[PDB]
């Protein structure tokens, strides 16, 4: 192609990428399951329902 | 993953891939003076591989498909210039200087590179240590200025320490005169309008302070163009010399993570190249300087990061 | 007289040429270990009862 | 203002009790802000390295939100608590000292010889 | 829109405002008291936990 | 901060030998600091130059709180009035014209005239009012 | 005030990913619009002001101020693409982005409640208008110019800021409605004294009060034109804007020390003037005609009349106008003249017509020729001025005198005269300058029929 | 306020005055700074003996293990000052000040 | 140096920080102290040249003149107390010295000379060190003992840090020696508003140390020392340039940048302890940074200089250091002031 040598990421690392989207994943299912267990917890200790 | 202080930590070494065949030589000598066909001689009879001499394009050759970009893109200056038109004022001669001196350094660092990661040995035509022999020739032929000369020389001291001299390096002597009738022959009408004063300045200056500091430095071999001819007895020269002399044995693999640390950083290698200064031929002006680097952003390639150009054929760029 | 004169030379460049003369002696310091920690030296008794930081 | 109140036991986030304040909403405009600056993050860092800034690694920049806003909302939280903490110090404080807040008998303007400046 | 609505949202803003306003001064004043007495929650500064004095008989009698 | 004190304690105006002999220590004393720092950042060159340096710098300093103390005296006492700025504010031209009159400077005594005399009027305010500029931590 | 808020933040993707051509045509339709939207806030309640949220509230001061900040967007926009036709497409779309973050924060400022809100974005102005003075900039002191406004700016801002801290401290809140409705009588303390000079002195040097003025002269007629009219028109009107708001927790003290600043105003509108009518660069004469009329504006603010105040606003919106229409016609002939001496390119009025008549009407508005909205807010203040002190008047008869010369002079200088003959490049009146001169004219002669708009929050 | 203490805080003050005032050489402050040292031993040694704070003496042990450490480093700074410099004065070490 | 080696020494000034920032026994933060000098010095020697060795010593004799008098300080309230417990000062005389053993390490006092000078000697990467994680130790020790302090001496200390700071940084070119003064200026700051709350003083140093971590790593990534090397920048590489003159508004404090956020806190808190001249004077003398702020970015990337003809190849390599964190740095830098109230966090 253009560049003689193989680029530093031409090819993108799948692994490196991989990685990227099974930690954003996490920390949003995580971000989810933290707010129900807040809501919840909190309507339960003030006794509001 | 490219050699970092991660890979010296986990274990990657590099005496140990560096053997005695493991040589970096440069083939130095006059003009035309067969360094090109003699470095290519003791490459393949000793096995070691082959960067030509660098010029204006030789890093153009290293990034990208290779092609040598537009002079006024790469330097804005021409060999041919040089030999029509000697003394003008707009100083393309220190210009050329300049930017040689730039890529034989970058061609000394990519040969450094490889026996510092490979093991295999290099050979090349000229180097740093003979870049000098020109400019001054040059300079002795009411070529330059003498701030260019003390440009060059600072350029020099802090763009040349950090690295190392060379295993071998052979001298190819064919005398001036011969030089004359061989250029003659040529046919090129440029290296016609030579001054035979400036070839044998180049001859004196490399007799004189090449060659002499070299031998302090490594191990000298001066061949006569027929004692050069036979290549064969100048391969089995290099390989019996001694192989102990200079700062290559008293070299801990330490310093060798200093020195691949250095090498494969090309930024740091040239950040001293454009030292402010402001050299009459050195200074490009502001609004020359942006429309220069515009230009330059849309030459393809050289616009994006190396592998992320998509105008270029690269693909994937939305997950790079 | 008032505007390029008198108003530049009542606010603006007065304070300017005051900073640019003052720093110049802040700035200029030998740079000698001797002379630094001498100003140290008396920076201490200074501090210590001159001033009487301690009461 | 707290750092010496009783009962503090260092080096943890939330100190349970936080649990019973309302948590921060999804929706909270000091938390998609904070995911503002995570997508502003990504810009500079295609930018910073010579990259077409907004479709370049797309899961770099996506990374770089979804860690703001994790890190937001335990901030917020956090933010929360220790204002809620300075008004239960504060009120409790109040009532333990009846003293030193007294009531003002309310009187209305009518009554106030509040002076009046003639305007010329 | 109507002339109320202008008129009850500025009757909630500010009365919002006000509580701020006074709030903020009782918070001034709280902080006062509370740094120049101490006898308050918060503003408490680090003494000697009386848990590592050790009480067991000692060599001289009359410690 | 008793060598200070001993200006508190001398109502402004009345006692003005006290007051400028009090004006003129601050001075002085605010003279030999600067030339102690002076000679130590930088270098003299002999004991007698260091005399004559710390000498001028002292001579300096103790002349502008002199005259600074005689004038805000006489000037509260002449007029009546104690509690005037403005009797700080001769002080000022007193401290301006002289400090140019002890650099051989025309200029610098204009300039340290307007700016010693406000300064001089803002730390008399201090006075007038309850300004503390090194308040203790109260909130 | 979201309905204006979030268009205008938008709007910097658009400009920020449109195509090479596209920058120049999106932002100007855009901000038109964005001024359409704006045009709405004109609706105002007998006397209370519109109260959006708790940080965003807007009365018949705030409006006018803002519709002109939004009406004026896309006129720096028609007036840039000359001078920056050479250009970077990023490098273009930032100085498009320079222009909008100014706009936004010239809207968060006018419609803030707190004062301390306020003094963010209204100091948070000097950024945007600093790159584009010191980057965008074409002549020598531009860097120099970007010093002299920064610090002068900042010398009475920090000030301030400690002064409404202090104030938040003390009050209890600096909401403009609290402070107002739970305004206390101000004591004749020195404290209270410096108090007010500190909430004070940062818009007089933002007025510009006389003496420490000196950042126009050498800011506006170095900055870029697109800059030059954003800070004439509006960034002026940012020190009247907030002393109307802060006089109020400004009495009775502020009458005993009215009389240094307001003569001072008074006399320093005639030497400005007087310094007009002795100029060499037509940008210079602008910049100083631009603080005369401002010093009038100072003189109603601290008069603390009615009258003054409606005069006041009234001659902030026309001098805003006027003011950014004589700058983009001195761009104009120098652009065309690549020079800014005024006395280089005289005698155009017949090679130009349109644009003779454009400065003719632009000099008449300059000059206050009734029924304009600029007659008739230096009338107001004229009339409170009498009331406050009869003498006034003189001085005040003085101006518009020296005004009206000047007011004519360039006009004879420039085009009332004998073209020069070894200058051709004079082309045809480009009819980008010309239409970007009637959407400064128009709307001028529009609200000098309905001018009860922009009487301001006293009416 | 006892007596052995003034003599021991009086020499703690002239060591502190030596090393903060330099006449040529670079060994000599630092034998002022290792004074220094000796009179805060000695001090403090004098001050948990007397007040049988037993759990305390190790305490002068732990000074002088740190007092010999920053003594190493300095003489090793010194050793690098004296290879770059030949000898060990420090008017001569200026090469920093512009 | 071998990068083991390299990684043990960072380890070991790290490990002496948290042992300040943990302990209560005085002794034990002092043992952290020296360890953390101890390690330092290697640090500023890693390139070894003689700068490098001048620096390290003045840095070195400074430090060590620094933990004797904290020692005297010590030794004193254990005398006058007979307690190794981080309080308060029993004894006037050893907080009154130890307020001084503690400025030298901070440098904003008239112990403030070493600084600029170690600064311009060792190494960008060592300074961004030095003049970051070599300040949270002290200010630890300051905060812990704030109950006690003499304000009157704590506050000319950040008076003349401050003036002295930003009167300095006017007069030099080369880059090292402006930060220096800058970091005196921004210790005085902090130092200013440490005797009343000290929650503004952790807000202040937070803000301070990302912005120069943010300031320090855009410099190596330029790989400039000096102002014209800087100013060439431009043609290289602008978006350097770009930022540098953001995050160089942020050095100054204009809002609505994030250095306003500490300027403005601190200003809000010492005004209610009553405190107006002191805010103003500050206020005022900031300007004296913000002026060679302005110079610098005059001269980086609001006029592009004249270039050099070499940096053709320049442009035709990339760089290859990563410089972690960087673009998140230069957003903490720059806009977080909309997320002010979150300084409640640290309290
Ligand atoms: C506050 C909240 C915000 C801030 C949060 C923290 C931000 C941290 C930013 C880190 C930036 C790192 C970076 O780019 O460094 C470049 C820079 C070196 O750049 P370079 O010259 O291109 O590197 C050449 C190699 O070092 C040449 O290496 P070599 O061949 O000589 O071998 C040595 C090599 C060895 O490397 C390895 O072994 C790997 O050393 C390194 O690689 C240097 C880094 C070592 C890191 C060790 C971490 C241990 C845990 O390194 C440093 O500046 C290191 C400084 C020490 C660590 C960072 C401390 C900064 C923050 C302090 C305050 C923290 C918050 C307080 C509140
Ligand atoms: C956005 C603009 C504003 C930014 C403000 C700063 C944000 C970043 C810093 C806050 C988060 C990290 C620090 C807080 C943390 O995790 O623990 C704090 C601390 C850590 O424990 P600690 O309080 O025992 O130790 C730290 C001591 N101080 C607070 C004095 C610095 O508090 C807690 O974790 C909770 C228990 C103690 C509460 C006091
Ligand atoms: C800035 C300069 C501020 C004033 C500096 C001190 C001047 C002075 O002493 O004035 C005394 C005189 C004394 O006047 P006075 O004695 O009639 O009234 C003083 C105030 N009471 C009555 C409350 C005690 O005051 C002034 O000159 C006030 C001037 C205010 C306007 C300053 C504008 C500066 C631009
Ligand atoms: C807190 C700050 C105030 C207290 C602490 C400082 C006290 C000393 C004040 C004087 C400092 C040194 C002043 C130097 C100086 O004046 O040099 C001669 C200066 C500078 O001279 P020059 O060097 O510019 O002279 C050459 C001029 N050019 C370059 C144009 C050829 O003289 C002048 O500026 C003219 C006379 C004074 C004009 C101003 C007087 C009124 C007061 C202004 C400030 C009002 C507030
Ligand atoms: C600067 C010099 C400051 C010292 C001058 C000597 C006078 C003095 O005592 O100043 C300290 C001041 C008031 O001290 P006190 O004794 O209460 O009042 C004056 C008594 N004759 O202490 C105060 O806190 C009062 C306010 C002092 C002045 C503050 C403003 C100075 C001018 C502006 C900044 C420059
Ligand atoms: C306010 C922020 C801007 C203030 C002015 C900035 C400096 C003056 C403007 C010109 C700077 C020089 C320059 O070249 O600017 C353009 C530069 C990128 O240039 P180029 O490589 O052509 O971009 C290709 C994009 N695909 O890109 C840039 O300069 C980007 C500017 C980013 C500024 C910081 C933004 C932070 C977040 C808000
Ligand atoms: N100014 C300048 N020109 C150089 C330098 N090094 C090489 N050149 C030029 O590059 C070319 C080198 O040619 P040579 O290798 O000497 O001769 P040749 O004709 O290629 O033949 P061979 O020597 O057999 O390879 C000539 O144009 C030189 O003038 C240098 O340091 N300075």
């Amino acid at each position: 192609k253009f560049y003689i040598r193989e680029p530093p990421h031409g090819s993108p690392d799948w692994l490196k990428v991989g990685l990227t989207l099974g930690t954003s994943v996490f920390l949003w299912i995580y971000l989810i399951k933290q707010h129900k267990e807040d809501v919840l917890e909190y309507k339960r200790r003030n006794g509001l329902e | 993953l490219q050699y970092g202080p991660l890979a010296f930590v986990l274990g990657e070494r590099t005496t140990r891939k560096l053997t005695e065949t493991s040589k970096v030589i440069t083939v130095d000598g006059n003009i035309c003076s067969g360094k090109g066909r003699l470095a290519r001689e003791i490459a393949e009879k000793l096995g070691l591989r082959h960067f030509p001499e660098a010029g204006i394009h030789y890093a153009d050759s290293t990034t990208g498909d290779g092609k040598p970009l537009d002079v006024q893109l790469s330097g804005n200056c021409s060999l041919e210039k040089f030999y029509d038109d000697p003394k003008s004022n707009d100083g393309n001669s220190y210009r050329l200087q300049s930017w040689l001196y730039a890529s034989r350094l970058l061609q000394y660092a990519d040969a450094l590179e490889h026996l510092l990661s490979t093991g295999q040995g290099v050979v090349l035509e000229r180097s740093i240590y003979s870049d000098f022999v020109f400019l001054e020739a040059m300079y002795r032929q009411g070529f330059i200025r003498k701030q260019c000369v003390e440009h060059y020389n600072e350029v020099k001291k802090v763009t040349a320490c950090e690295y190392l001299p060379p295993h071998v390096v052979v001298y190819v002597d064919v005398p001036v005169p011969e030089i004359q009738s061989r250029i003659q022959k040529k046919g090129n009408p440029h290296e016609m309008k030579i001054t035979a004063a400036y070839l044998q300045d180049i001859e004196n200056a490399y007799k004189k302070t090449f060659l002499p500091e070299m031998s302090e430095k490594c191990e000298v071999l001066q061949y006569s163009a027929r004692e050069a001819e036979d290549a064969e007895k100048v391969v089995e020269d290099i390989e019996y010399l001694k192989c102990d002399k200079g700062p290559w044995p008293d070299q801990d693999d330490r310093t060798f993570h200093r020195l691949r640390m250095l090498v494969q950083n090309k930024l740091e290698v040239l950040n001293y190249t454009t030292i402010p200064v402001y050299l009459p031929e050195i200074t490009i002006g502001a609004h020359q300087s942006d429309r220069v680097f515009q230009k330059f952003t849309e030459l393809p390639g050289r616009k994006y990061s190396p592998g992320y150009n998509e105008d270029v054929g690269d693909k994937w760029i939305w997950l790079k | 007289l008032l505007d390029l004169i008198w108003l530049e030379t009542i606010l603006p460049k007065t304070t300017s040429f005051i900073q640019m003369k003052m720093s110049i002696m802040v700035s200029n310091q030998k740079g000698l270990i001797k002379l630094y920690f001498l100003s140290f030296l008396i920076t201490i008794m200074i501090s210590m009862t001159l001033f009487n930081y301690h009461e | 203002m707290m750092s010496g109140r009783p009962g503090r036991v260092p080096l943890q986030f939330l100190p349970n009790e936080a649990r019973s304040l309302p948590p921060p909403k999804l929706t909270d405009p000091r938390l998609v802000y904070m995911g503002f600056l995570g997508y502003c993050s990504g810009l500079i860092d295609n930018a910073i390295r010579r990259r077409p800034v907004v479709s370049a690694g797309l899961h770099r920049q996506l990374l770089y939100v979804t860690s703001f806003v994790f890190f937001g909302y335990y901030l917020l939280k956090r933010q929360d608590y220790m204002y809620a903490l300075r008004d239960h110090d504060m009120f409790a404080y109040v009532k333990s000292h009846p003293e030193d807040f007294p009531e003002k008998d309310k009187k209305t303007y009518g009554e106030i010889l509040e002076e009046f400046h003639p305007v010329r | 829109d109507g002339p109320e609505k202008n008129y009850e949202k500025t009757m909630a803003i500010l009365q919002i405002e006000a509580e701020k306003a006074e709030l903020r001064l009782k918070e001034l004043e709280v902080r006062r008291l509370m740094r120049a007495r101490g006898d308050g929650p918060w503003y408490q500064y680090p003494t000697i936990d009386k848990a590592l004095i050790d009480h067991s008989p000692k060599t001289t009698p009359d410690n | 901060k008793t060598l200070l004190h001993k200006y508190s304690d001398i109502p402004e105006g009345t006692e003005c030998h006290r007051k400028a002999y009090a004006s003129t220590s601050i001075g002085g004393a605010t003279g030999l600091i600067v030339s102690a720092y002076s000679i130590a950042l930088k270098p003299p060159a002999s004991f007698l130059e260091g005399v004559a340096r710390t000498g001028r710098y002292t001579f300096t300093s103790a002349a502008i709180g002199a005259i600074f103390g005689l004038t805000s005296c006489i000037s509260a006492q002449v007029r009546e009035k104690p509690d005037d700025p403005l009797n700080y504010f001769i002080g000022g031209c007193a401290g301006g014209l002289t400090l140019g009159a002890r650099t051989r400077s025309y200029g610098i005594g204009a300039a340290a005239c307007a700016y010693m005399g406000l300064t001089a009027a803002l730390v008399k305010m201090g006075q007038l009012e309850g300004w503390q500029v090194f308040a203790e931590p109260k909130v | 005030m979201l309905k204006i808020i979030i268009p205008t933040t938008m709007l910097l993707p658009m400009t920020w990913m449109s195509k090479h051509n596209m920058i120049w045509i999106n932002a100007t339709v855009h901000s038109l619009l964005i001024s359409l939207i704006s045009l709405s806030l004109l609706n105002q309640l007998g006397e209370n002001s519109l109260n959006f949220s708790l940080t965003f509230f807007s009365d018949s001061l705030s409006a006018p101020l803002l519709v002109l900040t939004t009406w004026l967007l896309p006129l720096m926009l028609m007036a840039s693409q000359s001078h920056l036709s050479k250009e970077t497409t990023t490098r273009k779309k930032l100085y498009i982005t320079m222009l909008i973050l100014l706009q936004l924060f010239l809207i968060m400022t006018f419609t803030a409640t707190e004062l301390i809100l306020f003094y963010i974005l209204f100091e948070a102005t000097l950024v945007p208008t600093l790159i584009i003075i010191t980057r965008w900039g074409n002549q020598t002191e531009r860097l120099n110019a970007g010093l002299y406004f920064l610090f002068y700016t900042l010398a009475g801002s920090l000030p301030l800021l400690v002064a409404l801290v202090y104030i938040q401290n003390t009050t209890g809140s600096l909401n403009f409605l609290i402070i107002h409705y739970w305004s206390h009588p101000l004591s004749n303390s020195w404290s209270n004294i410096f108090m007010w000079l500190a909430c004070i002195m940062a818009f007089m040097v933002k007025m510009p009060l006389y003496g420490l003025h000196l950042w126009l002269p050498k800011a506006h007629v170095e900055a870029p034109i697109a800059g030059s009219m954003v800070l004439a028109a509006v960034l002026l009107k940012l020190g009247g804007y907030g002393m109307m708001r802060i006089t109020t927790i400004l009495n009775p003290l502020t009458n005993y020390m009215a009389y240094p600043f307001l003569m001072l105003s008074m006399w320093g509108m005639i030497m400005t003037s007087s310094i007009c009518l002795r100029q060499t660069d037509l940008k210079s004469l602008i910049a100083y005609s631009s603080v005369s009329h401002m010093a009038l504006v100072i003189v109603a603010i601290m008069i603390q009349t009615p009258w003054s105040f409606m005069g006041a606003t009234a001659l902030m919106i026309a001098h805003g106008l006027t003011s950014s229409m004589l700058f983009c016609l001195a761009n104009t002939n120098y652009e065309r003249v690549h020079s800014r001496t005024m006395i280089l390119a005289r005698g155009l009025q017949t090679l130009l017509p349109l644009m003779a008549t454009w400065w003719l009407m632009a000099s008449l508005t300059n000059l206050a020729l009734p029924p304009s909205i600029n007659l008739i807010g230096e009338l107001f203040i004229i009339t409170a001025s009498f009331s406050w002190s009869n003498i006034t008047i003189i001085l005040m008869g003085m101006n518009m005198m020296i005004t009206a010369l000047y007011s004519l002079y360039m006009l004879i200088t420039t085009q009332r005269g004998k073209y020069t003959h070894h200058i051709n490049n004079i082309k045809a009146s480009f009819t980008r300058e010309n239409a970007l001169m009637a959407l400064h004219i128009l709307p001028l002669l529009l609200l000098t029929l309905n001018p009860k708009m922009i009487l301001g929050p006293l009416y | 306020m006892p007596l052995v203490y003034m003599n021991i805080i009086m020499a703690f003050a002239i060591a502190l005055a030596g090393l903060l005032m330099y006449r040529s050489h670079l060994m000599s402050s630092l034998l002022c700074l290792e004074g220094m040292m000796l009179s805060l031993f000695i001090m403090s040694t004098l001050i948990i003996l007397n007040t049988h704070f037993t759990l305390a003496n190790m305490m002068p042990i732990i000074l002088l293990v740190f007092a010999a450490c920053e003594a190493a480093l300095g003489l090793s700074l010194l050793v690098m000052v004296s290879n770059t410099y030949g000898t060990d004065y420090v008017q001569n070490l200026n090469l920093l000040q512009c | 140096m071998n990068p083991i080696i390299y990684t043990t020494l960072i380890m070991t000034v790290m490990s002496g920080t948290m042992l300040v920032m943990i302990s209560s026994h005085w002794l034990l933060i002092w043992i952290g102290f020296e360890m953390n000098l101890l390690a330092m010095i290697p640090v500023l020697m890693k390139n070894f040249n003689p700068r490098a060795t001048e620096a390290a010593t003045k840095y070195f004799l400074t430090q060590a003149t620094a933990s004797m008098m904290l020692m005297m300080a010590i030794i004193i309230n254990l005398l006058y107390s007979g307690q190794w417990t981080i309080t308060k000062m029993f004894n006037p005389v050893a907080m009154t010295m130890m307020t001084m053993a503690l400025a030298m390490k901070l440098g904003l006092s008239p112990f403030h000379f070493w600084v600029p000078e170690v600064t311009q000697g060792i190494s960008l990467q060592a300074g961004l060190l030095l003049l970051t994680w070599q300040k949270l130790a002290p200010l630890s020790v300051l905060c812990q003992i704030s109950q006690s302090i003499n304000p009157n001496l704590m506050l000319t200390m950040a008076m003349l840090s401050i003036l002295i700071g930003g009167w300095g940084g006017l007069n030099q070119t080369q880059l090292r020696k402006i930060m220096a003064y800058s970091s005196i200026a921004h210790m005085g700051w902090m130092t200013a508003v440490l005797p009343y709350n000290t929650t503004m003083t952790i807000l202040n140093l937070l803000i301070y140390i990302t912005m120069t971590l943010a300031m320090f790593m855009l410099l190596i990534h330029s790989s400039a020392t000096t102002t014209l090397s800087l100013s060439h920048t431009w043609n290289k590489m602008p978006v350097i340039t770009s930022l540098m003159m953001v995050t160089l508004l942020s050095m100054g404090g204009l809002p609505p940048l994030s250095g306003f956020m500490p300027k403005w806190m601190i200003i809000q808190e010492m005004t209610k302890n009553e405190s107006i001249i002191m805010p103003t004077l500050m206020a005022m003398t900031a300007l004296l940074n913000l002026y060679f702020y302005m110079r610098l970015a005059y001269s980086s990337s609001l006029t592009m200089f004249p270039s050099t003809n070499n940096m053709k190849m320049k442009w035709q390599f990339e760089h290859t250091k990563q410089m972690k964190l960087l673009p998140t740095m230069i957003v903490l830098s720059t806009l977080v002031l909309p997320m002010t109230p979150a300084l409640s966090s640290l309290n």
